[PDB]
């Protein structure tokens, strides 16, 4: 019951999706095999991890999941990889050729060649659920098949699952470690398509996680490797209450009522507490107060943006670990006394609390220290629209001089497909705008 | 109740139609574009026998 | 992720030629075709360029109107490598003569040489492109060059195309109607390929004699052209972009793929970036320092700190702001390749869509008029059954690619 299908679309998508389901097997004591010698109910269950896996006769915990690219070469990686025997051959969908980071490519020429295998498998998964909750999707914004394809998956599961919950896992592009100058163009059409088709959608800065492995890991230039199990500890304490029960266990439902206050202000902004390295935990363990402090300051965020400059409509705090409330409802009260928290003047400014239980785990071998404590906070603040500002004012450059827009009409795009998806976007900016103002 | 069922219904419904104009002006613009491509090699093959005809004479 | 490779005129051969001997080397091929190499990061990537009794024959098509270039390839080192069948050749030959290329003796052998190529496609898992070798100043590799590019847009109209073409220049002419073949191949190109890299005889030759003080010979010139080319195709031969994605990120505008060569040393990160840049260092005749850069692709090859090239290279786009567009965010991208080249141990090839470019087509477009003026050595050209029009036409065409580079040169972000 209240099942979760996840869908992993393109390389990040898809690396992002090998990430988490390790770390989901290394915090429920699952075995690359996909058995759970804990799990003394074989064939099946209702227990909370049960959201995440479903359970064959032979005692094979399967993840309720689905990766999809365009081209065959990282999910390859998956078909051979440590948790090769994890995954039914049915559940890894692979084309020939990638959508070279266009995205019309994605939507329209090869994603329609594609999406009705998609669904299809994407519908077995379904059948085996007893009360299917909804679905995740993890993407980038930037990569043809990330963006263009997630487009017309998102449009293709409200019209087979109406208004069934939607959420996103989306990869805010860095010029950095980008490879695509046309990566503005393929976010703001994709944004655009599916605004009204997602409940709930994390972005994820990739500026933002590579700065924090710089800073907090001491690594010189993370890979994705290392960008990759940080974002999985995110997702990890995000559906943490899906996957374990607890008595102050909140659900993510519940916190999605506090976050969404209209239907297109769902972007959360999402911060986690304590990113350190070994050599740093060693002989140093971080309060509770400590990695609530931390949820504050700017440099932990997963997206680049000043809430001290903008309003709060809503701060959720999920804590994981050796957490209890009296610790929390202390440091709570301190940051309420040292922060500029300004809250809109129609939202109470309470701080919405979950705690689980279960201590987080880290994968071995990786960067990050494993601690006793850890704290994600969502937060839906005004000042998350500066990521679409700096994203809208690039594309706005590039499309002044069509710039590479030919590729896109090539396949089949038009000209007001682009100025459409421009102004829905300038509508949001607006939006944000007009919910931080005062009432009358 | 019936409010609510009308109102999904009718989201699955625009949802399903907004999609199949997409996907059919996409089908046809790009088979146009592609189409006049093939045109223009057309004509330079025209050209082409039109050049070796008029060495001939 | 296939590519089909072809060879077309004596230009296009011998630089063919020596292409697939770096390349080969690279991945430890020997000229009968074995692979005898110590790392297995030489096979991974093979399939792009090579096919598979335990052997790796180049996915190669050899094209000429005279069999001396082509006999010459048979009996030189890795001769015997290549595919006897992928031989093409005629006899009459093409005099350096467009017009023999691309309408008569060119379009007489046209047809057997599609019939090569749809052999290797149909071989292929996934057909990336083709990619073409061939000069503009002589008959067949600019002639039948441009047709045979025209003939395979028509069967594989979504496949990318691409040319590595050389230049013609007075310091190493071979003829005087090379102003008229280049003018009417590059009427060709702007029509028909997705990215046209240009090899400039003139800059070659400066680089042989000033640089690396030669007071000239072909092999001098095409070690030059062999190392471009090893570095360019580097992140398709060794794991660490497909060529359509790498056509989006670097065409902005579709008439705009002609690049800018750039190869170093012709040593320290810094020193490499800086040379890497220098106009002395562009294997094509223009400064880049009289336009601006729309998109820049550059490859390091080496054990050097990723982290100092990251640096280097955002210092060179800081420091030179006013040669990038700021209309197109983030334009300049960089792969480093832990493989270095042969007798190196750390280079760096670049290529640039520059508005600068235009200088070369300026230049060809003055060695055209000064001809076209008074239809100097016309009779070589109607006499195949072309008119003036066809040489106008060409002229106004290639004009007019000048006209937009410079207004993009000029264009303003606000
Ligand atoms: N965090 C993270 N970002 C990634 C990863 N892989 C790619 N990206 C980002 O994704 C964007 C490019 O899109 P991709 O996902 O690589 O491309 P794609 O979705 O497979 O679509 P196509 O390759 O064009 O068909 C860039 O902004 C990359 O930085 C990853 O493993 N982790
Ligand atoms: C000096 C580097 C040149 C190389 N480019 C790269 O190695 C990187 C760094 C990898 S990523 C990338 C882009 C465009 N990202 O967005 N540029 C390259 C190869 C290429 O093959 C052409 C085929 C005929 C042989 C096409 C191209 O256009 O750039
Ligand atoms: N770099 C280089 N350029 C060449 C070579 N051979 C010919 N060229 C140039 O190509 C032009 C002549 O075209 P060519 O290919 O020889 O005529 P074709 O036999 O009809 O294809 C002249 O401008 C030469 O400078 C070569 O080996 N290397
Ligand atoms: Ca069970
Ligand atoms: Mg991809
Ligand atoms: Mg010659």
């Amino acid at each position: 019951m209240r099942e979760c299908i996840s869908i992993h679309v393109g390389q990040a998508g898809v690396q992002i999706g090998n990430a988490c389901w390790e770390l989901y097997c290394l915090e429920h004591g699952i075995q690359p095999d996909g058995q759970m010698p804990s799990d003394k109910t074989i064939g099946g269950g209702d227990d909370s991890f049960n959201t995440f896996f479903s359970e064959t006769g032979a005692g094979k915990h399967v993840p309720r999941a689905v990766f999809v690219d365009l081209e065959p070469t990282v999910i390859d990686e998956v078909r051979t990889g440590t948790y090769r025997q994890l995954f039914h051959p049915e559940q890894l969908i692979t084309g020939k050729e990638d959508a070279a980071n266009n995205y019309a490519r994605g939507h329209y020429t090869i994603g329609k060649e594609i999406i009705d295998l998609v669904l299809d498998r994407i519908r077995k998964l379904a059948d085996q659920c007893t009360g299917l909750q909804g679905f995740l999707v993890f993407h980038s914004f930037g990569g043809g098949t990330g963006s263009g394809f997630t487009s017309l998956l998102m449009e293709r599961l409200s019209v087979d699952y109406g208004k069934k919950s939607k959420l996103e896992f989306s990869i805010y592009p860095a010029p950095q470690v980008s490879t695509a100058v046309v990566e503005p163009y393929n976010s703001i059409l994709t944004t655009h398509t599916t605004l009204e088709h997602s409940d709930c959608a994390f972005m994820v800065d990739n500026e933002a996680i590579y700065d924090i492995c710089r800073r907090n890991l001491d690594i010189e230039r993370p890979t994705y490797t290392n960008l990759n199990r940080l974002i999985s500890q995110i997702v990890s304490s995000i559906t943490a209450s899906l996957r374990f029960d607890g008595a102050l266990n909140v659900d993510l439902t519940e916190f999605q009522t506090n976050l969404v206050p209209y239907p297109r202000i769902h972007f959360p902004l999402a911060t986690y507490a304590p990113v350190i390295s070994a050599e740093k935990a060693y002989h140093e363990q971080l309060s509770v107060a400590e990695i609530t402090n931390a949820c504050f300051e700017p440099a932990n965020q997963m997206v680049k943006c000043d809430p001290r400059h903008g309003k709060y409509m809503a701060c959720c705090l999920l804590y994981r670990g050796d957490v209890v409330p009296k610790d929390v409802n202390a440091a709570i009260a301190t940051i309420k006394t040292k922060r500029s928290i300004q809250f809109v003047d129609w939202c109470p400014t309470g701080f919405k609390v979950g705690i689980n239980y279960q201590p987080p785990t880290v994968v071995p071998g990786g960067d990050l220290a494993k601690v006793q404590r850890a704290v994600c906070m969502l937060s839906n603040t005004t000042a998350i629209a500066e990521a679409w500002a700096r994203l809208d004012h690039k594309f706005d450059l590039m499309y002044a001089k069509r710039a590479f827009v030919h590729w896109y009409v090539g396949e089949g795009m038009e000209e007001g497909e682009f100025s459409e998806a421009r102004e829905d976007m300038a509508a949001l900016e607006k939006d944000y705008e007009e919910v931080g103002v005062d009432s009358v | 109740i019936q409010k609510a069922i009308e109102e999904n219904n009718n989201f699955i419904k625009m949802a399903k139609e907004k999609l199949a104009q997409k996907m059919e002006s996409n089908k046809e613009n790009r088979e146009a574009h592609l189409a006049a491509m093939l045109e223009r090699l057309q004509e330079k093959d025209k050209h082409a026998e039109e050049v070796r005809k008029n060495k001939e004479l | 992720r296939e590519i089909v490779h072809i060879q077309a005129g004596q230009c296009g051969n011998q630089i063919g030629a020596k292409f697939w001997e770096v390349i080969s080397d690279e991945h430890g091929i020997d000229p009968t075709g074995s692979y005898h190499g110590d790392s297995d990061l030489q096979l991974e990537r093979i399939n792009v360029y090579y096919n598979e009794g335990n052997k790796y024959v180049p996915r190669a098509i050899l094209v000429d109107l005279e069999p001396g270039t082509m006999d010459s390839v048979r009996s030189g080192p890795f001769g015997q490598i290549f595919r006897p069948d992928n031989f093409v050749f005629g006899q009459s030959g093409a005099g350096n003569n467009w017009a023999k290329g691309h309408y008569t003796e060119g379009a007489e052998l046209v047809d057997s040489v599609l019939d090569v190529v749809r052999k290797e496609s149909e071989s292929c898992d996934c057909l990336q492109g083709f990619q073409l070798t061939h000069s503009l100043g002589g008959g067949t590799g600019s002639g039948m060059g441009t047709l045979l590019i025209s003939k395979i847009r028509e069967e594989y109209p979504d496949r990318i195309m691409n040319t590595f073409s050389v230049m013609p220049s007075p310091k190493v002419s071979d003829t005087v109607v090379e102003p008229y073949n280049a003018t009417l191949s590059v009427h060709q190109l702007v029509e028909n390929t997705d990215e046209t890299y240009c090899i400039d005889n003139e800059a070659l030759y400066d680089i042989c004699f000033r640089t690396l003080k030669l007071t000239p010979t072909y092999g001098d010139l095409n070690h030059l052209v062999s190392a471009t080319m090893s570095g360019v195709t580097t992140c398709l031969r060794f794991p660490g972009a497909d060529l359509r994605k790498l056509a989006v990120n670097m065409v902005p505008f579709p008439r705009l793929h002609f690049f800018m060569p750039g190869f170093a040393p012709l040593l320290t990160v810094p020193e490499l970036t800086q040379q890497m840049f220098d106009s002395k260092n562009m294997m094509a005749a223009c400064d880049p320092r009289h336009g601006r850069y729309l998109t820049v692709a550059a490859i390091f090859r080496g054990r050097m700190s990723m982290k100092e090239v990251d640096e280097q290279m955002l210092n060179v786009q800081n420091k030179n702001s006013s040669y990038f567009v700021e209309w197109i965010p983030n334009n300049v991208k960089t792969a480093v390749c832990d493989i270095p080249p042969r007798g190196l141990k750390m280079s760096a090839t670049f290529i640039g869509n520059s508005t600068a470019i235009q200088e070369l087509f300026k230049r060809i477009s003055e060695q055209f008029t000064a001809m076209f003026r008074r239809k100097a050595f016309l009779h070589w050209y109607t006499g195949e059954g072309m008119d003036e029009m066809e040489f106008t036409e060409a002229e106004s065409n290639m004009n007019d690619l000048v006209s937009e580079y410079q207004q993009y040169q000029d264009a303003t972000a606000d």
